[PDB]
Parts: C-alpha cells; sequence; structure tokens
C-alpha cells in the first residue's frame, strides 16, 4: 500500500513510442533493359541467356 | 471433373517445378564460349 504510492501517485499515466518496419518497396528490374537497353546488337546477343 | 480450383493449383505446381528443371537443363545449350556447348566439339576442334 505504501510502495504503490512511494512510486509516483495517484497512478500518474505517462506513455513511449514504439515503431516496427513490416514492409519495404515492390522493387522490380526489367532484366533485359537493365543489361541492354535500345540496342539490337546487344538483345540479339542477350537471347541466349 | 468441372474445373476444380485445388486440381488448378496442383497442376500449376507441379508444372513451375518442371519449368525450373527445364530451365536448368536448357542452359547447358548456353554455349558461353567461343565455339561449342559441346565439350566434345571443342575438345576434337581446338589445339590443347
Amino acid at each position: 500500500g505504501l510502495y504503490e504510492m512511494q512510486i509516483p501517485t495517484n497512478f500518474t499515466i505517462g506513455h513511449h513510442e514504439e515503431f516496427i518496419q513490416t514492409r519495404s518497396p515492390k522493387v522490380t528490374i526489367d532484366c533485359a533493359a537493365f543489361v541492354c537497353g535500345d540496342n539490337t546488337a546487344c538483345r540479339q546477343q542477350l537471347v541466349e541467356y | 471433373d468441372a474445373t476444380n480450383s485445388a486440381l488448378g493449383k496442383i497442376q500449376s505446381v507441379v508444372n513451375a517445378n518442371a519449368e525450373a528443371l527445364n530451365n536448368l537443363l536448357n542452359q547447358l545449350s548456353n554455349r558461353f564460349g567461343a565455339i561449342s556447348a559441346s565439350l566434345q566439339e571443342i575438345l576434337t576442334r581446338l589445339e590443347a
């Protein structure tokens, strides 16, 4: 009984904050575009891969 | 016998796995070298 009042009385209420990520950007990659751009000569080799 | 959804998924799983292995197999034909994907063609055409 004393203890609950020795600890900041009247049952005072305070607060905390927290953060959880849960996600990331939906990254997508056009493999062919990455390796070769508009360069047809490149795309014509890339097809083997 | 009436386009069952589970059967759809089951066949899709089987097919997906088959594709993965076929892609790996097809990889052998890539011919990363200058002569041939066939080791035998390289070996019997080029100098040691």
